[PDB]
């Protein structure tokens, strides 16, 4: 839920860069 | 944030932070659900046995922000609140328990780099990621340590 | 010390047995806690002024940020044993969707 | 501490 382009970040997700910590969080869903 | 790291630019755009008008003061942090929403703590706006008790024109929400001190031009909007709205079930008394409030921007905000909404969670969303181990990520303009 | 720009920390959710036996304060359902339990070897926690922000998570399904807890009570901040409380933003969504569209744009 | 709006 949320809004049209919720939760996209314009610095990052949407240039397609990923920032220095997100991928312990994608690591930690199984 | 206690053994936290400084965030990078543009890393939370949805980041709110809660401003005293007078004293200027830092009060708390909130997050920028849509272009007139900002989330926070119920706590952070009444909390009776601190005699603490704020009101749309005792505070101020900027926008925007990664210095903690600075007044960002060109970069950080600062909003006025047209209305606070507490959960009605919201437990001050004995443990927090439904401790949300909601605040209604004056004036809608625009988006750019450094502001941008977050995402509410949908049942399903909620129940796939809301799991023991699964790691979250919390950021913040407070304290460093306790002591 | 206060910072001087915004900091940030990732932080595991903890069962909720764990949550309840770490504190004599009533654990509720619109609450869930998180932190590094002592054995884990590893710290973090939101402290006094952190109070009202976001406890988010991004979607491994469509690459998106969702806001799953605001940050709310703790007894101390990253002491051993001890979990910040964060209020359960889906379980008061319905709360959150009615005073908005009663209320507004 | 912090700077004039
Ligand atoms: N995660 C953390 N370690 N701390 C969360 C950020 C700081 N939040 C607070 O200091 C909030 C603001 S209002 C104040 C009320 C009780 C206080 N907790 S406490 O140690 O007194 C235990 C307590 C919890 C709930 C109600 C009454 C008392 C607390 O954490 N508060």
């Amino acid at each position: 839920s949320g809004e049209a382009d919720c939760g996209l970040r314009p610095l990052f997700e949407k240039k397609s860069l990923e920032d220095k910590t997100e991928r312990e969080l994608l690591e930690s869903y199984i | 944030i206690v053994e936290g790291s400084d965030a990078e630019i543009g890393m939370s755009p949805w980041q709110v932070m809660l401003f005293r008008k007078s004293p200027q003061e830092l009060l708390c942090g909130a997050s920028l659900i849509s272009d007139r929403w900002v989330l926070t703590a119920a706590h952070c706006l009444l909390y009776p046995p601190w005699d603490k008790n704020f009101t749309e024109n005792d505070l101020l929400v900027r926008i925007g922000k990664h210095s903690r001190t600075r007044y960002e031009r060109n970069i950080e909007k600062i909003s006025m609140l047209e209305k606070i709205y507490i959960h009605p079930r919201y437990n001050w008394r004995e443990n927090l328990d439904r401790d949300i409030a909601l605040m209604k921007l004056k004036k809608p905000v625009a988006f750019s780099d450094y502001i941008h909404p977050v995402c509410l969670p949908d049942r399903e969303t909620a129940a796939s990621l809301l799991q023991a181990g699964y790691k979250g990520r919390v950021t913040g303009w407070g304290n460093l340590k306790e002591t | 010390g206060q910072p001087s720009v915004l900091q940030v920390v990732n932080l595991p959710i903890v069962e909720r047995p764990v949550c309840k036996d770490s504190t004599r304060i009533r654990i509720t359902d619109n609450m869930f806690c998180a932190g590094y339990k002592p054995d884990e070897g590893k710290r973090g926690d939101a402290c006094e002024g952190d109070s009202g922000g976001p406890f988010v998570m991004k979607s491994p399904f469509n690459n998106r940020w969702y806001q799953m807890g605001i940050v709310s009570w703790g007894e101390g901040c990253d002491r051993d044993g001890k979990y910040g409380f964060y209020t359960h933003v889906f379980r008061l969504k319905k709360w959150i969707q009615k005073v908005i569209d009663q209320f507004g744009e | 501490d912090f700077e004039e709006i």
